[PDB]
């Protein structure tokens, strides 16, 4: 037992079309997210970069550094973040 | 590890008689994916 649309193809009762996006924040480790803009790469100049959530300033100087392909950044000793991955090219910026 | 479901491959050369030796090669993650459960029981197929 149920109902139907009476949908007659002639003036006030148009139905809409409709898709909703429910959402969640506590079932889980966060899989989706936006995208976020790939602004330009700067070099020899100090800069405000963010590379992989990574947030610092300094100046990406250009380095080829030999990074294994899980490597998605680097560091150094004292833990300070002297290399990074810079993505979109896999390409090594020195920090 | 923290919902983090972590798997790790390493493919070698050996070809018995050594029974497990000095196995100083390391082991790189080829794939770190978010699966989110608890394991404590398996079992090996062949
Ligand atoms: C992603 O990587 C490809 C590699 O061919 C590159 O062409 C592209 O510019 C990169 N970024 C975008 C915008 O998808």
């Amino acid at each position: 037992p149920l109902q139907s649309y009476g949908f007659q193809p002639t003036v006030g009762y148009q139905p809409y079309r409709v898709v909703v996006l429910s959402f969640e924040l506590l079932h889980a480790p966060a899989t989706v997210c936006g995208p976020k803009k790939s602004t330009n790469l700067v070099k020899n100049k100090c800069v405000n970069f963010n590379f992989n959530g990574l947030t610092g300033t300094g100046v990406l100087t250009e380095s080829n550094k030999k990074f294994l392909p899980f490597q998605q950044f680097g560091r150094d000793i004292a833990d300070t973040t002297d290399a990074v991955r810079d993505p979109q090219t896999l390409e090594i910026l020195d920090i | 590890i923290d919902g983090y479901f972590k798997i790790y491959s390493k493919h070698t050369p050996i070809n018995l008689v050594r029974d497990l030796p000095q196995g100083f090669s390391a082991l790189e993650p080829l794939v770190d994916l978010p699966i989110g459960i608890n394991i404590t029981r398996f079992q090996t197929l062949l």
